[PDB]
Order: structure tokens, then sequence, then C-alpha cells
């Protein structure tokens, strides 16, 4: 089918930045032929930062790589489930890619000064799966332990958590990070609300998996194996309470069922893009939608 | 420098960029030459690689 | 704005989806421009390539259907790591190497993949009679046993699925896997091809359980993590990945408490059971037809599923 | 005929001119260094030239015959791309040094 969007509008250098680009993606607003500036890539979302809001909109809308970059118009074709494409590394964090490796989507923690286009376009971050989700539980035990030692430094020391937190492996590529240091407390920082969900979902579990036990436990046998997983925790989680007002336990329940479900949603990475030979002389690769 | 109880080969090798002289006879093979043929083999939405 | 016209003739008209035949002897020029689908490989000239259309745009048509063109990614693997005389329509697995430039990757097929996980403990013995030697292969992976042992080997393999050609080099042989699409060969007669995998290591899961029937019944990979060695087993199943998930655990519930009641779980990361992952999907009617695999001296049962549509997902745990 | 080596320390078996040159010739090994001395050492290609004349030199010229070493690297590094090198080498065939 048709698949070319012309959005309108740059100068000279303005068209060398986004020249630097022209192998990019960013997502849109609607699947139209005309657009203006407000429905391109994360504009109206990333200007307070919060990480789940920008990766429902992600989600939310279609994506697009661009192609040309005129006086005052953005040719760029969206990308659909059916054909193939060709995007390109062009991103200041640099991740090398590898063949045959799925290419994630995911709203940039890394800053807002490295993937922007000071006119505002905001594009997001393409990085392979595994540094995904690595680079998400180091910045997650980063924000939690950082939280720790402004609360208690007793607790953690600063370099005992740079230590191991700044750096991302990956077939031996030992890259580095850009970690805030200074985030700030009582929120008002990225990522600020994923550990927040983390931090309540994980407490909730034993209140969760004990009740869940002792409900499936008297159900005699459809299985044995709720009843052989009870010596692989611990004894401590185990005699925790088993009595709480029902109601209060059945909101508890129902809040951590909710933040659970939309923080595995998250974790999955979002949109899942696949590659199939990547060239790193051509700076190119083979992708399609997944 | 003194010389210890053992003696040593050295084993080296070396590299001869030589220009060869491939002589065949007239008539030696019998080659078959087929159709050239053209085939599709990634088809993407900026240029298709033939 | 009469060209707009012109320009709509050029644009209209769909594939033919209905059809009032009215005899099969006569064959008319309209049932055979429903049923023309375009070819792919032609001979070299402008006339011919002209009529076989291939420089049409995205699909070819002569101067959308429901048809998706296939992708092919090239690997380049050492010739000792692989056996030229593996099938064509066999699944392959990629494995990550560790230097940060690489170029020539690592490619294991099932057969070659057996002797990953027999050396250190009928099929094994065409799978040492292929590929003889075991040290050939066991220093792909750098560190295979401290890998199995942290039980993160499933991370690291990501499938490729089947193989369509393989031009038999003498170093550094190149092969072409079709990643993503309909799994059709790159040959002059384009013949058809069938993706093979080894009998005994490829169980059905729906004569396994012994009126809903779709038409597309996927066909599942799954690494499982034995103390007496990885294994590496196949699934054929007309149910979801909901379903999948919850009947292969009820499949492997021996194997999960024998290998609680042989190793105990010393660390966190051993809980792992391994993974599935989705490695496409296939015709549920004329599946899985079996068929016998000669090598010089001996033959192995194998199956053979018919026109595979090949899509890799990623890996699944199964706990 | 007057003596069986001219040295003990190789042309022995266990020696120590083979156990620690005589490993199987890999191409897929980590270390992946050039070993001049494996031509004169690999028993497996001591044994691979057991076959007669016509059909050695056949086996010789119809592929690259055995342990080859690249070229226009720094240090010499064994042969791993095989698609833009092409040598014969004698050494391969008649198992001597000049």
């Amino acid at each position: 089918m048709d698949l070319k969007v012309v959005v309108s509008l740059l100068y000279t250098d303005e068209i060398a930045k986004m020249q630097q680009r022209i192998g990019c993606i960013l997502p849109l607003a609607s699947t139209h032929g005309t657009q203006n500036v407000q429905g391109l890539g994360l504009g109206q979302v990333y200007s307070v930062p919060d990480y789940v809001s920008m990766y429902n909109y992600l989600s939310d809308c279609t994506l697009a790589v661009l192609d040309e970059v005129s006086v005052d118009s953005l040719i760029l074709t969206k990308i659909v489930p059916g054909q193939t494409y060709a995007i390109k590394n062009k991103y200041q964090p640099f991740f090398q890619w590898h063949g045959t490796g799925s290419l994630s989507v995911m709203p940039p923690v890394f800053g807002r000064e490295h993937a922007t286009v000071k006119l505002d376009i905001v594009f997001p971050m393409v990085l392979p799966t595994p540094i995904a989700e690595e680079v998400l539980q180091k910045i997650l035990l980063f924000n939690v332990y950082s939280r720790v030692v402004m609360q208690a430094p007793g607790n953690a020391d600063m370099l005992d958590v740079h230590m191991h937190l700044g750096s991302v492996s990956y077939l031996g590529h030992h890259y580095e990070l850009a970690l805030p240091e200074v985030p700030g407390p009582l929120g008002l920082a990225l990522l600020d609300n994923l550990s927040l969900y983390f931090c309540i979902m994980v407490t909730l579990l034993p209140r969760a998996s004990m009740r869940l036990v002792r409900g499936l436990i008297r159900h005699e046998h459809h299985d044995l194996l709720n009843l052989f997983q009870e010596m692989v925790p611990d004894e401590i989680a185990r005699i925790d309470l088993d009595d709480l007002s029902v109601a209060d336990d059945l909101s508890r329940m129902r809040v951590m069922m909710t933040y659970l479900q939309s923080l595995a949603s998250l974790f999955n990475l979002g949109p899942r893009l696949a590659t199939a030979a990547y060239s790193q002389e051509t700076l190119t690769a083979t992708c399609w939608l997944r | 420098k003194i010389h210890p109880g053992v003696a040593m080969t050295v084993v080296r090798t070396d590299e001869i960029l030589s220009e060869n002289i491939l002589f065949s006879s007239r008539a030696s093979t019998s080659m078959f030459i087929g159709t050239p043929n053209v085939s599709r083999r990634e088809a993407r939405v900026d240029a298709v690689t033939f | 704005r009469r060209r707009l016209q012109r320009r709509i003739a050029g644009l209209l008209p769909p594939p033919a989806r209905r059809l009032n035949i009215s005899r099969g002897s006569e064959f008319t020029r309209d049932v055979r421009g429903l049923v023309e689908e375009h070819a792919q490989a032609s001979s070299l000239s402008a006339a011919a390539v002209w009529r076989a259309g291939l420089l049409a745009p995205g699909e070819v048509a002569v101067a959308w259907s429901g048809w998706r063109p296939p992708v092919f990614g090239d690997f380049l693997i050492h010739a000792s790591s692989f056996n030229n005389a593996e099938a064509t329509g066999t699944p392959l697995f990629q494995f990550k190497q560790s230097d940060p430039f690489s170029g020539v990757d690592a490619v294991f097929t099932p057969l070659s993949l057996f002797i990953l996980m027999n050396h250190g403990r009928g099929l094994t013995r065409m799978a040492n009679l292929l590929y003889d030697s075991p040290a050939t292969l066991a220093d792909l992976v750098p560190d295979f046993g401290r890998l199995v042992a942290d039980r993160r080997f499933h991370n690291f393999i990501t499938p490729v699925g089947p193989l369509v050609e393989n031009i038999k080099s003498t170093y550094l042989n190149k092969i072409t896997t079709v990643v993503h699409g309909p799994v059709v060969s790159k040959a002059i007669p384009r013949s058809t091809v069938k993706v093979t995998v080894p009998q005994e290591a490829f169980v059905d899961l729906d004569a396994w359980l012994s009126q809903p029937c779709p038409a597309d019944a996927r066909l599942y990979v799954a690494l499982t993590y034995e103390e007496a060695g990885p294994r590496f087993t196949f699934f054929q199943s007309s149910r979801g990945h909901c379903q999948i998930m919850n009947i292969l655990r009820i499949y492997y519930s021996p194997s999960i408490m024998h290998r609680y009641a042989v190793v105990q779980p010393l660390h966190i990361e051993e809980l792992t059971f391994g993974a599935v992952a989705c490695l496409g999907t296939f015709s549920a009617t004329d599946g899985w037809r079996r068929s016998a695999f000669n090598y010089r001296g001996s033959s192995l049962p194998v199956v053979e599923i018919d026109s595979f549509y090949s899509n890799v997902s990623d890996w699944e745990v199964i706990l | 005929e007057y003596r069986s080596t001219v040295n003990p320390w190789a042309s022995q078996l266990g020696s120590l001119g083979d156990i620690m040159y005589n490993s199987s010739y890999r191409q897929t090994a980590v270390p992946g260094l050039y070993s001049p001395c494996r031509a004169f050492f690999n028993k497996e290609e001591l044994l691979r030239n057991n076959r007669g004349l016509y059909n050695m030199v056949n086996e010789y010229s119809q592929r690259l015959g055995g342990h080859p070493a690249t070229s226009n690297t720094e240090v010499q590094f064994v042969v791993i791309a095989g698609t833009d090198v092409f040598l014969e080498q004698p050494c391969s065939f008649l198992q001597e040094a000049f």
C-alpha cells in the first residue's frame, strides 16, 4: 500500500542536525497523510519525566522511520507489520547491534540532551533486548539504592552501587552509563514511580503467596506442586500472619494484582522489532514489526 | 650469556609472493554455461535487493 | 482531473476473489488470471523480466495479495562446525559468540546441538557419525559448563528458523536461513522445502493427550535443563501460548522433581527449568508427515513439517 | 641408517617436541595463533598422507592442503577467512624444512 507520511513545519544547522539522524525512528500521532509538529515523537509527554506513561504512549501510537528532511517538511514512512524496513543505529548512546538480535524501543532514560533535536522532536532509544532488560534492572536498583542512601547512609554505600551498576555487559561490550547521581527525593526523577510500584508489589508478595497457598491447599489434590514448592521458600515468609481483615486483604490483593500485571507488561520491553542481517559497515539493518 | 643445558632448533616460515604461470592445453574441459537468472531475495520498502 | 481517473484506474483492481466459472475443461482466461500468481525467478532478458515483472514496487505485478515476501538472513560459520549433509529443511540455532567484533557467527543445527549435550555424559549414533569430534564443537561455546551451571543458556541462543541454501565453501561456509516469512527455496527449479526435525527429539503434544481444529497449529521449541545434561525437545500443538505453558508444565512434571531430587537448588539461579519459543505456524491438517534421513551409513527416523511459516519469538520460562 | 633419531627430545612419541605441539589442529581454537612447527608434528596430518601419490597431489591442489598461514597482517595468524587467501605449500606435502 501507500506508506509515506508528509508532515509540515527550518534552517541550515537544523538541516544538519536532522540529517544526522536520517535512519532513526520515532512515533507519530495518526496514520494519515499530513500532520503537524505536535503529533511527532515524545513531544507532549517528555519535557515531569515519568517512564510508565511514556511506555504506554509508545505502545499506544504507531512508529515511523524518517527518510528525508526538506526546508519545511519531513518525509517519513510509518511502519506496518506487513513488510520490512531499513533503520539505523544513529543514537549517541552507541549500543553495537548484532545479527538476528531483537531490537527494542524504550523511552529515553539516557537524559534529554543526548537523544533529541532542539528545534520539538524527541527520538526514542533503539537497543537490543538483553541490554534493554539489563539496563532496566540496573537503573531500577540504582533508583532504590540511591533512595536508600538518601534515607540511610549505613545501609549501602555510593561506590558500592557504582562498581556494579554503572556498566552494562553484553558479549564483551562493556559499556558505561549516564546515571543520574542526583535524583532528588519525593518523586520528581525519571523512573520514580516504577520503583514505587516494584516496592509495593515486593511488599505485598508475601501476603499474596501465603494466602494463595493456604487457599489452594484445601482443594486437596489437583496437583502436588503447590505443596511441593512449599519447602523452597524460607519459613520466615511462611508463618507471617495467616489472619487479616479480608476487606483489607482483598483490597491489597487487587492492588497487587493490577500493579503486578502493569509492571509485567512493562518489563516486557514493548514494541519488539526483529532484525535479520545487521551490517556495521553500513550502520543499517533489515527490520520489521513484531 | 652462558649456554644452558639444552640446544634449540628454531622453526620459522616464509612468504614468497610469486607470480605463477597457469598453463593448460586446448580443449581440456567441456564447460556447460547456463542461462543467467535474476531473483528477488529481500524486499524492503526503501530499496529492493536483486 | 481526467488524469486522476486514469490514476484511479491504475489503482483500483484488487485480486480476484470470486469467479463465476461455467465448465472445467474450457479453461477460460479469467480463471487463469485469478489463479496466476507471479513468479520470483526468471531468465535474464528485459522482456522476460518485464513479463516476470520483478521490477514492480514491493509486490510483483505486470505493467497486497495476502502473501508475504520472505526475508533471508545470512550467516558465516566455520566449515567443521557444520556438516554439508544436513537437510535443507532443518531449523537452526545461533549461539552468540563473546567477541565484540565477530563477523563469523556460530550456528547449531539440533543434530550438532545434540553433541554439545551428550559429550559430558539411534539418534546419538548419527550425531556422533556426522559431527565426529565434539572438540570441534565444544570450543564455539567458550564456557559451556559454567553457562549451564548458572542456567543462562537459553537467553544466549536465539532461534533463527529453517535453512534454505548451503553454498558448500571450503573454509568459511555461508548459509542462508529464513528468519521470517514463507519458507521457500532459492533454486532455479523452485522446489518445495519441508522442515525436518529428528523423530526421537520431537514428541507430539496433540496425540500425547490421546472438536475445534484451527488451520494454523504452531511448532514450539523447548530447551530444558536436566541434571543428566540439558535436552532440546520440539513440540507440535494447536493451542494458544497460554495453553502451551500450562500443558508443558504438566508434561515436564516428572522432570522437575527429578531435578529437584537429584540436585538441590543451592543458589538462586538453578530454579529456571528452561524456556520455550514459538518457532512458527504451519498447516494443521497436512502436518508432520514422517520420512527417513540417510547418511552414508545409517538412517534415523525424522518428521517433516511441510510448508512451514517461520516466525521466531523470545523465550518464555517454563518453571 | 646409523642412528634412529638425531635428537631424542622430539622424535619420540610422548616427547617434548610432540606433547607441547601435537594437539589436534582446530580452526576454532580460541588462541588460534599460527605455530609453524605444527606441520611437522600433527599425527593426524602425519597420517593424512597415507594415501598414494596421485590422490595425494590431487588432494593437495584441489584444496588448501594443510596448515596455511595468513599474510598481510602484523603477526602471522592461522587461516580463518579462506575466501581471499590462496597459496600452495610444499612443506605440507614433502614434510621437510630448508
